[PDB]
């Protein structure tokens, strides 16, 4: 049931892992405790589809508090995606960064935040400006 | 003395009122709204009775539909639940696999079944056979 | 839109 | 015109209630317009669709005349619709229901028993007090019949007219004579409920009716010994509905008699042993059996057995039975009083139960369990239980604390101490009605007001927002101010009474918005008394009276100006009427 | 279509040799806190690669990939003798599982430009690879800055994946 | 300042949930609807509720409760203006916005919630530019998203160049039971439908009173705008100086400006109605409808809604021109006239019955609202003078306009 | 399979409200050409059922089939005998050459008060390797 979903989530084909993560946030849409499947959708996160990465960012922000220790499995993936030349995918990470509230994470993400503070495109810089206040919401003195 | 009888849905949708006490419609719409709210805000191990404002208010869930009575505070309680269940039996008798949607539809005879069972707030036929017999004969009278 | 339009000037110098 | 279920199916498709009202007033107009057509065809269904809207809660005042037409119809189904909504749309205060009186009276003389069954149905359910006066001879006439289909109905209809008209039962004393041998149980049941009613209203009827006590002792013993019938039997228990009503009739009979109480003693000893306590039914049999035994001057071996019945019922995990058992000892508080007191810890256990009604019955029975022996220990549970009440029980407990404390207080000081404890911890939960009672008992108290008013002063500096707390305090400061500030006309060594913060704390109430203005009603009353109860600093309090003469509360604008002229013109006549109030009961 | 891991203690150059196999470059990479995943198409078998770093807070979190797990690569750190012992207790913690049973062992001798590095025989004898029952192991010398020894270990791994011509 | 914006239904279950700060718990939503059941049934309904320290800013759609929750002293109009914008953008995406629109299209809607607002701060709410990188069918964000001009993307190209204007009048009216006009203002609104090539700067001029007063033509026909609220794209600093309506429009349909003014001239149509409410018996409405407006003009498809009693029954209508439908579902009559010219005066005589029993409760007095529409007719007399098309490429567009006068709130308080 | 999208949740609801456990005659749509469910269109349909979803692993029944088949005939113009499967003994293989789904065996208030079956499986070789022909050789010649 969820394991068949985790079977499609640990699939190698894109069309199976893409429909799997849609069912997860549809299970989250209908309000199911899908927090138990947390680090398994994290495996199908670093994907070439930008349309799909928003669903995981939706999940990780929602279940950051629920799985605070398991949330250490995204820090490398954020600093990976703060550097991709699409400004859409960089600011998408940045707003995912600051809204995820785990104090085990916020110390690591200040440097790609500092990187995106001095970015080029106005799009991510107006996004990175708010993430500072998101960080100051989480840890004021670290800012 | 049964003061009134209420049958309201899982959504609280009242499928029957029968006021054996004469209180006006605003008071009917007030009191009915409160007790539906009371019973739906009440758990499954809460003794099937409410001491509601000098009425030992009897509730007994059987399906999605909920059930309600207001007995006088000198009378029996489990039998009052059995009164519901005997009436449940008579609804189970006259219908058979007694079920929710013709409570919504054929309620008119469910009043008539109550009329063959409880008039004045009390029982007139303590048999379960003779009462549904009489309503079939009046149905055979049509 | 069953009603019809009317053309205004451009400049009105 | 569409059918009922076609309408309901359309109503079941309604999503928004406002949208549903659109569907209501859609069909309701056609129902109205059909009524303007004076239709007899669809008048069956248009009323039936209307009563659904009435059950849906919609103004269906208009079709009530058509119901009178349906009662005054000739087709049986139109009557079958017509008698129904008469019980629905009409009540006694409907005031248009009086036109049924002729129609029912003709239809009490209808050939069909089912039409007469409809007439006895509608009058039995909602017959008005004057309609009961206008149909009384016909009901007993249909109680003099032999039709057990009608005898079961005219009996309960006779209850209704005796219920509605209490001065009417004397024409039913001859009606009820010797029909107690009915082979049918249902007619025999309604006769018992009638004899339950007849014995209920008049004590003068008891003499005629306690005679036939051993008649039904036999017939109830027939119900125990006829252990099965294909009808009346639920779970192997034969006609339990009749059996309880006999016991209830046997409960109200013999309750101050002994010979009938001994005429019923045998079957009481029987069914206390000869019941099946497995199902819910035999518990319901045995519950009334307990209550029948407690209320009559019974055999002592019944009552000792009956507490042992209840000791079982205290320990059944069915919360029904726990509600049953707590109600049972709540009934027989005074009767067999100390066999209840040995079940005390079971009652303190049910204070920690997770049901409202169980905690309700336990708290109130604990209010009933207080004698002058458990007064010290149980209150400490109860004052703890007052802390562990729900806010619905906090109002209920704090009053019921005050009730039993006024009964059985071993001390007057400790009586004060617990009340002062409750007034600190109830606050917004203790009722304002007990405040003149608490004020009365502390002036029924005569000896500890220096003990009282200091402790009154020591908590009101904590807060004022507990309004029934500060209702109590301001009268005590006005009356027993001399015991608060004592010999301190001028400044002395600093004791906790200081006769200025004493005056400031009442002044703090007068400006604070969290004042019920009878707080401020008591406060100016206390100000004006401390013009006499204090000799220390008066005429600074005259300033407070004088500035309050422009106040916005009407009486508190009266109260200040009516005080102030004594403060300005009749300063010697201020103390000429400030003698302490007398003490009453 | 066969998957493979990159686990081991950190500061070992495993994300360096990841993108040396992925891109062909010496990449500038932070000490990897979360994880890394790309895939490599080589010898018509998609070497899909899962890197997890070696920080202490991410040591218990290796199990969440161990459902549906077919391969293994342990990256030693032989330039650190003071940390090859705790990486060895890390290895016997990981190899003491009943869930990781089909996974053949594949040791990469990494950072092979310092003269303090040992051979493919001493690191084998220090770690005890011979005492590993139901473990098809083969140590492989991989220099990160050059890129040599990488594809030959991917050859033997491709002989561990399929058993055909 | 939002923390968690939610969407409920008529039952109170969460259609979609989205937090922005985490400062409001996600399960706080389940107290809202009972508090909504509380405040309404005691009549203490407000668009802000409060369960302790969580503040419940909500609007109500057809089914939907766009509940935006916060805890601090948040900026209130910041919330609700965004709330109607989210309704608007969903209306821009989903042609109807219901439970089917949400549960079937959660792919895009969560992405909208990510995009429209961060942390409680709305940053990108122009749906037309939002279509270019948020599709339900991803590239980089456009420069117009970065640009201060945030309503119009460059490179928009059409074959023709059409500027379709809709100067729309909306007559408010409050006539009391006395027959005097209490409040008759006119809120007119020019809504533009632009189909143009490239990036044009359109400069508009009207028969403004102040602009004619600055010109020196304050003796001719000049409408007096008491207040206008414009689009963003209007450079209001340029307008503040010298009444200059200069702007770069977005592409497509949009309301540019929203003028409002009072008018001390007669209503276009005067209604005289009577009520012969006979107790327990009947009621009669001898209602006439005279047209005070211009005889060349014709009030199209007027719909006179006269509130009748609820238990009113047996309708009779002696009209003159125009049909009545009795709407008991709204407890009213719609004496509908399709073509009703100026100067015309049509009577209708209604007749119901009434039940001989009274009802239980009162009903109150709703006013009469009609649904007139007069084309080619500015009652305020507003006139577009020109429309300067300014393109760097340079073209001759086709500016077009039509005039339509409708009701605003055309309430006339009954007897 | 364009107009089969607008009833893809609508008719399936009527299928799911149909229990898996007046009118007379048969109208024919005027001037619309009719044809059986052809091979490539069944390949177009089996992928239409593979992509649009909501069908796989659903409780198959005959009442759901007849709701579905007549809706194909009235909205798409295809003879409603194409959803025929092999009978009881064996896996319910489709007789249709091109149907890649075989059938393996597996409201709420209509219940009373007190109380006194197949599913799909995608098999893309059913279009070529007719397994129902292996279950029924003598009928297919
Ligand atoms: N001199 C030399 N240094 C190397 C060589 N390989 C790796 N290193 C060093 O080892 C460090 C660790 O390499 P990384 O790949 O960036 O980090 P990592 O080993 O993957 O550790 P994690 O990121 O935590 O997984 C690098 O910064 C290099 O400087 C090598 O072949 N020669
Ligand atoms: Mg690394």
């Amino acid at each position: 049931e969820i394991f068949e979903l985790k079977a499609e989530l640990n699939s190698d084909k894109k069309e199976k892992k893409k429909e799997a993560v849609k069912k997860v946030i549809a299970s989250m849409t209908v309000g199911k405790d899908v927090s138990a499947l947390f680090p398994d959708v994290v495996n199908c996160m670093q994907t070439d589809n930008l349309e799909l990465k928003k669903l995981v960012y939706l999940y990780l922000m929602n279940y950051a508090k629920s799985q605070p220790d398991m949330a250490i499995m995204a820090v490398n993936t954020f600093v990976k995606d703060c550097e991709d030349p699409n400004p859409l995918i960089r600011a998408l990470a940045v707003r995912t960064m600051g809204c995820i509230r785990v104090d085990k994470i916020t110390e690591y993400l200040c440097e790609p935040l500092r990187k995106c503070l001095k970015d080029e495109d106005p799009y991510v810089r107006k996004t990175a400006a708010v993430c500072v206040a998101k960080l100051h919401d989480i840890n004021a003195q670290l800012v | 003395m049964i003061h009134f009888i209420l049958l309201f849905s899982r959504q609280g949708k009242l499928r029957l009122q029968k006021w054996y006490i004469t209180l006006p419609d605003k008071e009917r719409k007030k009191i009915t709204r409160e007790i539906v709210q009371i019973i739906l805000s009440r758990g499954h191990r809460t003794s099937s009775f409410v001491d509601w404002k000098e009425l030992k208010l009897v509730y007994k869930r059987y399906a999605s539909l909920y059930f309600c009575c207001a007995i006088e505070n000198q009378d029996n309680e489990l039998l009052t639940l059995e009164i519901v269940h005997r009436y449940v039996e008579l609804l189970d008798k006259y219908f058979g696999n007694v079920c929710e949607l013709d409570i919504i539809f054929n309620f008119e005879k469910a009043y008539f079944i109550l009329d063959e069972f409880i008039i004045g707030g009390e029982i007139q036929e303590t048999s379960k056979k003779i009462a549904v017999k009489a309503i079939e004969d009046s149905d055979m009278l049509q | 839109t069953s009603y019809d339009y009317c053309r205004v000037p451009m400049e009105d110098g | 015109p569409i059918r009922l279920r076609e309408l309901i199916r359309t109503i079941r498709t309604a999503r928004t209630q406002a949208e549903e009202r659109e569907m209501i007033q859609k069909e309701c107009a056609a129902i109205r317009s059909s009524f303007r057509e004076e239709d007899n065809t669809y008048r069956c269904r248009n009323v039936a669709k209307l009563l659904y809207m009435h059950m849906l809660g919609y103004p269906a005042h208009f079709g009530q005349l058509e119901c009178l037409k349906l009662i005054a119809s000739q087709k049986f189904t139109d009557k079958r619709i017509g008698y129904l909504g008469a019980m629905l749309l009409l009540d006694e205060r409907q005031d248009v229901h009086l036109l049924m009186t002729n129609c029912i009276k003709n239809d009490l003389n209808h050939s069909t028993q089912f039409v007469q069954g409809l007439a006895l149905c509608t009058l039995g359910c909602m017959g008005s007090s004057e309609m009961c006066r206008d149909l009384a001879g016909e009901v007993e006439k249909l109680l003099k019949t032999s039709n057990s289909y009608l005898r079961k109905k005219a009996a309960l209809c006779a209850v209704h007219v005796i219920r509605k008209v209490p001065e009417l039962m004397e024409m039913f004393l001859p009606a009820t004579k010797n029909l107690l041998n009915e082979k049918n149980h249902g007619v025999l049941h309604t006769s018992v409920v009638l004899l339950t009613e007849m014995c209920e209203r008049s004590p003068d009827m008891l003499a005629h009716f306690r005679k036939l006590v051993p008649q039904l002792v036999r017939i109830l013993k027939n119900l125990i010994m006829s252990g099965y019938s294909p009808e009346h039997d639920v779970s192997g228990i034969s006609d339990p509905f009749l059996q309880v009503r006999i016991l209830r009739l046997l409960r109200i009979l013999g309750r101050n008699d002994d010979d009938s109480s001994e005429a019923m003693n045998d079957i009481l000893a029987q069914v206390a042993t000869n019941t099946e306590t497995s199902k819910n039914v035999g518990n319901a049999i045995l519950y009334e059996t307990v209550l029948t035994i407690m209320d009559i001057k019974s055999e002592s071996g019944l009552r000792v057995l009956a507490i042992n019945i209840l000791g079982r019922f205290l320990l059944n995990n069915d919360k029904n039975i726990r509600y049953v058992a707590l109600t049972s000892l709540l009934k027989t508080v005074q009767t067999d009083h100390n066999a209840v007191q040995r079940h005390r810890s079971t009652i303190v256990d049910c204070l920690k139960d997770l049901d409202v009604s169980i905690k309700r019955r336990a708290m109130e029975l604990s209010f009933a369990l207080v004698n002058g022996n458990n007064i010290r220990g149980m209150m400490k549970e109860l004052l703890y239980f007052l802390d562990s009440c729900e806010p619905e029980f906090k109002a209920d407990c704090a009053s019921g604390i005050f009730l039993a404390a006024e009964k059985y207080a071993p001390s007057k000081r400790w009586h004060i101490d617990t009340i002062m404890r409750v007034l600190t911890t109830a606050g917004s939960y203790v009722r304002d009605d007990a405040v003149p009672n608490l004020i009365q008992l502390i002036t029924n108290s005569v000896e500890m007001h220096a003990y009282t008013v200091q402790r009154l002063y020591k908590a009101i500096l904590g807060d004022y927002s507990q309004q029934p707390l500060v209702q109590v305090a301001a009268w005590c400061i006005g009356e027993y101010g001399d015991l608060l500030v004592s010999g301190q006309c001028e400044e002395e060594e600093p004791i906790q009474v200081t006769e200025d913060e004493v005056l400031d704390i009442l002044e703090s109430v007068l400006i604070s918005n969290m004042s019920t203005s009878v707080t401020r009603g008591y406060a100016l009353t206390a100000i004006m008394k401390l013009s006499t109860r204090f000799t220390c600093t008066v005429n600074r309090i005259k300033k407070v009276v004088s500035i309050y003469g422009s106040s916005i509360d009407v009486e508190l604008q009266q109260r200040a100006v009516e005080y102030n002229a004594l403060f300005k013109k009749y300063d010697h006549m201020r103390s000429a009427l400030l003698e302490r109030m007398p003490v009453m009961e | 279509e066969m998957r493979i891991l990159m686990v081991g203690l950190d500061a070992a150059g495993k994300t360096t040799i990841l993108y040396k196999l992925k891109l062909g470059e010496i990449v500038t990479t932070i000490p990897t806190i979360g994880f890394n995943v790309e895939t490599v198409e080589y010898k018509n078998i998609s070497f899909t690669v899962w890197d997890v770093g070696g920080l202490d807070k991410i040591r218990p979190l290796w199990r969440h990939y161990f459902q549906n797990t077919q391969g293994l690569i342990f990256v030693v750190d032989s330039n650190d003798r003071e940390r090859v012992n705790e990486a060895r207790e890390e290895l016997m913690r990981m190899l003491a599982e009943d869930e990781l049973r089909d996974a053949v062992l594949l040791v990469f001798a990494n950072k092979q430009d310092l003269p303090n590095a040992m051979n493919a025989a001493e690191i084998t004898d220090k770690l005890g690879l011979h005492s590993l029952r139901h473990r098809n192991w083969y140590i492989q010398a991989t220099c990160a800055t050059s890129g040599d020894g990488l594809y030959e270990g991917l050859d033997w791994l491709s002989n561990q994946l399929r058993n055909q011509k | 300042s939002a923390s968690a914006v939610y969407v409920l239904d008529l039952k109170g279950k969460v259609l979609i949930c989205r937090n922005y700060r985490g400062d409001v718990d996600m399960s706080e939503v389940e107290h809202f609807m009972p508090i909504l059941m509380e405040k309404e049934e005691e009549g203490m309904l407000s668009p802000i509720l409060a369960h302790g320290g969580v503040r419940f800013m909500w609007i109500k759609h057809n089914n939907l409760y766009l509940v935006a929750t916060s805890k601090k002293n948040a900026c209130v109009s910041l919330v609700f203006s965004f709330l109607y914008k989210v309704v608007q953008v969903f209306s821009e995406y989903f042609k109807e916005l219901e439970e089917e629109s949400i549960r079937d299209n959660f792919v895009i809607i969560y992405e909208l919630l990510d995009e429209l607002m961060d942390f409680g701060y709305p940053q990108t709410t122009d749906s037309k530019i939002l279509q270019e990188y948020i599709t339900q069918e991803a590239p980089r964000p456009p420069a117009t998203v970065t640009n201060a001009v945030s309503w119009r993307s460059e490179g928009i190209k059409y074959r023709k160049n059409e500027v379709f204007l809709d100067v729309i009048e909306a007559v408010n009216l409050l006539v009391s039971a006395n027959g005097n006009v209490l409040r008759s203002e006119i809120v007119g609104s020019i809504k533009m439908r632009v189909f143009l090539s490239g990036m044009p700067e359109l400069r508009l001029g009207l028969n403004d009173k102040v602009l004619f007063d600055n010109t020196g033509r304050g003796k001719s026909k000049s409408v007096e705008l008491e207040d206008v609220k414009f689009h963003q794209c209007v450079r209001l600093s340029r307008f503040e100086n010298d009444r200059t309506i200069s702007f770069i429009p977005p592409d497509g349909e949009f309301e540019l400006m929203s003028y409002r003014l009072n008018t001390h001239v007669k209503p276009l149509i005067w209604i005289e109605s009577v009520i012969e409410k006979h107790s327990h018996s009947r009621i009669e409405y001898m209602v006439k409808a005279k047209s005070q407006f211009k005889r060349r003009s014709t009030a199209n498809n007027v719909e006179i809604h006269i509130p009748v009693p609820n238990d009113a029954d047996s309708p009779k209508f002696k009209t003159t021109v125009g049909s009545v439908k009795w709407v008991p579902e709204n407890s009213e009559i719609v004496w509908s006239v399709k073509s009703f010219p100026g100067g015309k005066e049509y009577l209708m005589r209604a007749h119901f019955g009434l039940p001989s029993v009274e009802a239980e409760d009162k009903e109150g007095k709703p006013p009469i609202s009609v649904k007139f529409e007069i084309p080619y007719f500015t009652t305020s007399g507003i006139q577009v003078r020109y429309l300067k098309i300014i393109e760097k490429s340079g073209y001759q567009a086709l500016p077009w306009v039509r005039y339509i006068t409708q009701n605003g709130d055309y309430q006339l308080r009954t007897q | 399979s364009k107009s089969s999208v607008i009833g893809w949740p609508a008719v399936r609801e009527r299928m799911r409200r149909a229990e898996p456990a007046e009118e007379v005659g048969f109208p024919v749509t005027p001037q619309v050409p009719l044809r059986p469910m052809t091979y490539k269109a069944a390949v177009d349909l089996s992928h239409f059922l593979k992509e649009k979803g909501g069908l796989e692993g659903l409780i198959h029944s005959q009442r759901r089939q007849d709701i579905l088949d007549l809706w194909i005939y009235h909205t798409q113009g295809y003879f409603p005998d194409w959803q025929n499967y092999t009978p009881g003994p064996g896996v319910r293989y489709p007789l249709t050459f091109g149907w890649c789904y075989k059938l393996v065996p597996v409201k709420g208030e209509n219940t009373s008060l007190l109380h006194p079956v197949l599913e799909w499986r995608f098999d893309s070789r059913l279009a070529f390797h007719h397994v129902a022909r292996e279950l029924h050789p003598e009928y297919f010649k």
